[PDB]
């Protein structure tokens, strides 16, 4: 069994810029290319399943949980449930000037949980594989880093592939995530042709994945800095306690201030 | 030790 | 990760280091599948073997903890001395004890154990004992007798040949190693190495990437426990917000803060998995 | 920010567009040849 | 002619069936989602590609590993003409059908809405009256239809005018096949029995596809109704039910699981003593196909395998591997404990008694003796060896044999060598 | 006396089969004969029962065989067993009644 979840930035900042910017590419057409994604994996084979998440700045919806048109009702319900679910996120929103990152661990957290709950409904007769393509378009946050490093952590325990389609901010931790996760990932140049890498690299599965050739992932630039500073260095000094990296030697660490001993 | 011998372990009739 | 581990095989009076301490669970594992064909022969030595741990970790740092995991078998075990002197060194010696014993009840154990600080447990059944191990895998909490230090740390960077075989830099791995076309280094050692984190194999410094010591950071930032609410209560949301599923039994819990409802399993996969509140991250 | 609310909501008035319309052989080639060995996209 | 899978079938098909065959609603979605896990990707892939692509851009794109499944898949999609090389395009109908087959592009009044498990119980019934007939019950459901097709599909034949039909050496080893197969069997001979007959393969094919998500079809869908593959309530009604058989379809037992999620009831002994929790005669009619029956009882029945059983089935053309897996197939959940499921002494003598009853090979064939030299023998040998005709040899006793068909060669050959003089 | 278009003698017409016949372990054939399941709960208590009653004649893993004979009757007479005892304990056991024909032997 394959369970595909597709994870889409529909900031309205940066798409709304790119609208305002009169992009060829836009996020109606990506929801699109996304539901032809999401149709070709459920195409691809019986046993396969999937769900789809978006994410606003405020916060992420699902899109997902006779035969009038001569077609099967799964793929033409999907297609009308997913329209209509973004449709309801993107009209049921606010506006605030004051919040612009996007939300990412947030919607990765509410999907492990989901996979988790997937993983358990479904019957242990059948083993059910489990990936997740992130669509990042907007900026990250510093305050994310802590809460999408335990999201990318229990992918990693839960042996979850964190599939990353990058269309325009390239966030070092969501390269890290998925290099972690061992899942690919790209930033894609031509982001009209989204369709096409994700179905050339991303539509393939782990066992997939294994017996074909795909573009060797980007360089993992796994930068350190001290908390003081932030700046990048090689040598950083930790505590037993504390555990964060520091510029130089202090008999009290600023975050705890716990009675160190020069030595 | 003391195994049991091939003819014992596996069937020996062709099929 | 910033851990390490080592294992020790006593028997015939005798007790043999089977994998010193090091960073490579693969290793160690490694040397687990080929003990399943030990010779299982002979009686341990308790004293033996707590002494050559000493011996080892008497020249570890101060700010790293210390410890010891004796998984006892046959509750008799000879001794070539008072073990009361070395329960003593170890106290001293800060290494803290904790004995699991199976089908045992020992006095040395229960003393050696409540002595130094640690504890001493016994197989109830199988799921003790997975239990017993799974709750040694947490952190030691720190006594009052324990005094923090800090560490001085290596932050290297993997690097790589720039493309397909150009611009590398022959050399072998540190850990009949190959030939290495990609690897980290060390600032002072300048030796490239294929796995981290690692302690130098010369500064005797570790070398560890940022996202190892985050993985520890839930310890720090523990979770707070949702309140139960069994019944309905008249909740309205029928799909649990984690899993978006009706819930199907009177077992329901809400978030303390962001007052987001989950599901027993949700709630459980948090805690034991996430260890953060999907709704707290908004 | 605002003006990419409201733009960006009056973006959303299309939905379900024709794939043909949505992708075109011209875009997908330069997207394999991308990725093809010799192309930009794959390091080798 | 055991067609054991699809493949042979789709090997079947000319390109002047497989363009009309293509169709939009149910054969894109059919044929795709039972091609390779590897082909899947590039037909995907090329989706949108209007424009060829050199077979070594496939080649290199795949390890020098699974290369031999990646030409093997090739093989298949360029067997079955899905692209062109020009030079891999895609056919037009296939691209715009699979395009069309993603999104799609009718209904009345309620129907009487009967629940699944009556659906495929009657379904199971109507499978089983069918085998019912098929075996030698002195009373079964009959059909004239039903009959020749059984008879034209090679299943029964009938010994004298006016008698009934009785089961051939296929019919046989295909009453001991699990329901799945045994029911592939059948569809496969229909529909080439149909095409034979004149119904148009292409529809009611393209019909059992979309069963497994005109005249011709409204005849066919009569008799899909006969075999319980789909409910209709009344002859009038437009809408039909398709059972879960029919939804099955050609998914085989891979899909949603073999037959096996079935009570057990096959009990074996080492005393060849059989004992099966049994009230379905169809089971007991099988069991005694090959086994001595002793007590009946009424929700068991007790019986021993003998040589005489064994070896009467055997005669008629079964294979202990057909006994071997009819019984692993039944086995009662006791017995699944045990490994094997089936008593080694067993499988071993029913093995055994087959292979006895084989112990003379006959091969029909023509053989040559006195041969004045080892050179012109040798000689005719490599000709018989290079024609595929030799049967035996053995040269240092100087002797061959051919086949009679393949004799007619060598002694034109000879009598050509000993014209030359 | 009866038998099926089989080889295999049937007892539809000589024994019903009762309510509760997947807990019972046995079954009675009105020619003698005997069968008890040895993987059943109550194997025990039959197989002692039958042993006291009965003929052991084939006791495979699975399910053993008996047969009735006046000498393993008088047998179980000879431990004080009574026509009514043995018929209620055979009763209970068996999962398909007592034939008539076996009651009155
Ligand atoms: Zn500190
Ligand atoms: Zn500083
Ligand atoms: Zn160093
Ligand atoms: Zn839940
Ligand atoms: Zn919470």
């Amino acid at each position: 069994l394959n369970l595909l979840v597709i994870v889409v930035d529909a900031n309205p900042i940066w798409w709304g810029k790119q609208a305002l910017k009169e992009s060829q590419f836009t996020l109606s057409k990506c929801i699109d290319a996304v539901m032809v994604l999401g149709n070709s994996h459920l195409f691809m084979n019986r046993s396969n399943k999937l769900a789809v998440i978006a994410s606003h700045i405020q916060e992420s919806r699902f899109l997902y949980p006779g035969s009038k048109d001569g077609k099967y009702e799964l793929l033409t319900s999907a297609n009308e449930v997913i329209v209509e679910e973004i449709k309801d996120l993107m009209t049921k929103s606010d506006i605030k000037g004051q919040h612009t990152e996007t939300l990412l661990a947030g919607s990765l957290a509410k999907a492990l949980c989901y996979i988790h709950r997937m993983n358990k409904e479904v019957k242990d007769n059948q083993e059910m594989k489990s990936r997740i393509l992130v669509i990042k378009a907007a900026e990250d946050s510093a305050l994310q880093y802590m809460n999408f490093m335990n999201v990318i952590f229990a992918a990693q325990k839960q042996n979850i592939l964190i599939d990353a389609c990058v269309l325009d901010s390239d966030s070092g931790l969501l390269q890290q995530a998925c290099d972690i996760t061992g899942g690919l990932y790209l930033k894609v140049p031509q982001m009209p042709s989204l369709l096409q890498y994700l179905l050339w690299v991303f539509l393939p599965d782990q066992d997939q994945r294994s017996q074909l050739i795909l573009p060797p992932p980007v360089h993992v630039d796994y930068r350190a800095a001290c908390f003081c500073h932030r700046n990048l260095i090689e040598i950083g000094y930790v505590c037993s306690v504390c555990l964060s990296i520091f510029c130089n030697f202090s008999p009290i660490c600023t975050t705890c201030e716990t009675a160190f001993k020069i030595s | 030790a003391k195994e049991r011998p091939i003819w014992l372990r596996e069937s020996t009739v062709q099929g | 990760p910033i851990s390490q581990i080592g294992i020790i095989v006593t028997k015939s009076k005798r007790a043999e280091k089977l994998t010193e301490l090091s960073g490579n669970p693969r290793k160690h594992i490694t040397s687990l599948k080929k003990a399943v064909d030990m010779t299982c022969h002979g009686e341990p030595s308790l004293y033996n073997s707590l002494s050559i741990a000493m011996q080892t970790l008497k020249h570890m740092p101060g700010h790293t903890s210390r410890e010891v995991l004796i998984i006892f078998s046959s509750l008799t075990t000879c001794d070539p001395s008072n073990i009361y002197d070395l329960i003593k060194t170890l106290k001293a010696a800060k290494i803290r004890v904790s004995v699991i014993g199976l089908s045992a009840e020992v006095r040395v154990c229960t003393v050696l154990a409540r002595e130094t600080g640690g504890t001493y447990h016994v197989i109830l059944d199988e799921s003790h004992y997975k239990e017993l191990l799974t709750h040694h895998v947490s952190p030691p909490p720190a006594s009052s007798s324990s005094e923090c230090s800090l560490i001085r740390m290596g932050f290297p960077q993997h690097t790589i040949a720039s493309l397909s075989d150009q611009d590398a830099k022959p050399s072998f791995s540190m850990a009949e190693p190959g030939l290495t076309l990609g690897g980290y280094f060390c600032p002072q050692c300048r030796a490239k190495y294929c796995e981290l984190p690692v302690e130098c194999k010369i500064c005797g410094l570790t070398l560890v990437s940022a996202p190892h010591l985050a993985r520890s950071y839930h310890h720090l930032f523990p979770l707070d426990a949702f309140q139960e609410i069994p019944l309905e209560e008249y909740n309205g949301e029928r799909f649990c917000y984690g899993c978006q599923g009706e819930l199907k039994d009177q077992h329901v819990y809400v978030c303390a803060v962001c007052q987001n409802v989950f599901c027993v399993d949700c709630d459980v996969f948090v805690h034991d998995s996430l260890h953060c509140c999907p709704g707290c991250i908004h | 920010i605002i003006n990419s609310f409201q733009s960006i909501r009056q973006e959303m008035e299309a939905y379900t567009p024709k794939l043909t319309q949505v992708l075109s052989s011209s875009a997908a080639s330069s997207t394999i040849t991308a990725l093809s060995p010799g192309g930009a996209l794959m390091q080798g | 002619l055991q067609c054991r899978n699809l493949q042979e079938f789709l090997g079947g098909l000319s390109p002047g069936v497989l363009d009309r065959l293509y169709g939009h609603p149910a054969t894109c979605l059919a044929v795709f989602r039972e091609l390779p896990s590897l082909a899947k990707n590039w037909v995907m892939r090329m989706l949108f590609l209007e424009q060829p692509l050199p077979q070594a851009a496939v080649a290199l794109w795949v390890k020098k590993e699974f290369s031999k499944a990646q030409e093997e898949s090739t093989g298949l999609l360029s067997g079955l003409r899905i692209w062109h090389t020009q030079l891999l395009i895609l056919n037009p109908i296939f691209r715009q059908n699979l395009r069309i087959a993603l999104l799609g592009g009718q209904l009345g009044p309620d129907k009487h809405a009967r629940d699944v498990p009556s659906l495929d119980k009657y379904a199971e019934e109507r499978w089983e009256v069918v085998l019912h007939f098929m075996v030698g019950s002195p009373s079964a459901a009959v059909s004239q239809d039903l009959a020749q097709l059984l008879s034209q599909a090679g299943l029964m034949k009938s010994t004298e005018p006016g008698e009934p039909p009785c089961i051939t050496s296929a019919g046989f080893q295909f009453l001991l096949l699990d329901t799945p197969a045994q029911l592939w069997y059948f569809m496969l001979q229909y529909l080439q029995t149909a095409q034979s007959r004149g119904m148009d393969l292409v529809e009611i094919l393209s019909f059992l596809f979309q069963l497994s998500f005109s005249d011709s079809l409204l005849n066919f869908l009569q008799h899909l109704r006969e075999f319980g593959l789909v409910f209709q309530r009344k002859r009038k009604s437009r809408r039909y039910y398709p059972t879960r058989l029919a939804i099955n379809l050609s998914s085989g037992v891979s899909g949603a699981g073999g037959t096996v999620h079935q009570p057990g009831f096959i009990v074996v002994e080492t005393n060849y003593r059989l004992y099966a929790y049994t009230e379905s005669e169809l089971q007991i009619a099988l069991i005694a196909l090959f086994s001595e029956m002793l007590y009946r009882f009424p929700n068991m029945v007790v019986a021993q395998v003998t040589r005489e059983s064994v070896q009467q089935a055997i005669a008629s053309g079964i294979t202990a591997q057909q006994i071997i897996h009819f019984l692993r197939t039944r086995a009662h959940p006791v017995m699944l404990k045990q490994t094997p499921v089936l008593p080694p002494t067993i499988t071993d003598q029913i093995r055994l008694w087959e292979l006895e009853r084989d112990r003379l090979r006959f091969t029909e064939g023509v053989l040559y003796n006195q041969f004045l030299s080892q050179v012109d023998f040798e000689l005719l040998l490599a000709h018989a060896r290079e024609l595929g005709v030799l049967v035996f040899e053995n040269s240092a006793k100087r002797l061959m044999v051919v086949t009679p068909a393949g004799h007619s060669d060598v002694k034109r050959f000879w009598k050509r060598q000993k014209h030359s003089s | 006396t009866k038998v099926d278009e089989y080889g295999a003698k049937d007892y539809r017409l000589q024994m019903p089969l009762k309510d509760d016949h997947t807990s019972r372990p046995l079954w009675v054939a009105p020619d003698g004969h005997i069968f008890l399941e040895a993987f059943s709960p109550v194997y025990k208590y039959a197989q002692d029962f039958l042993v006291a009653i009965a003929e052991p004649v084939c006791r495979p893993t699975h399910v053993h065989e008996y047969k009735l004979t006046a000498y393993s009757l008088y047998a179980a007479v000879s431990v004080g067993l009574q026509t009514s005892d043995i018929t209620e304990y055979l009763r209970k056991l068996s999962k398909t009644g007592v034939p008539d024909g076996i009651m009155q032997f």
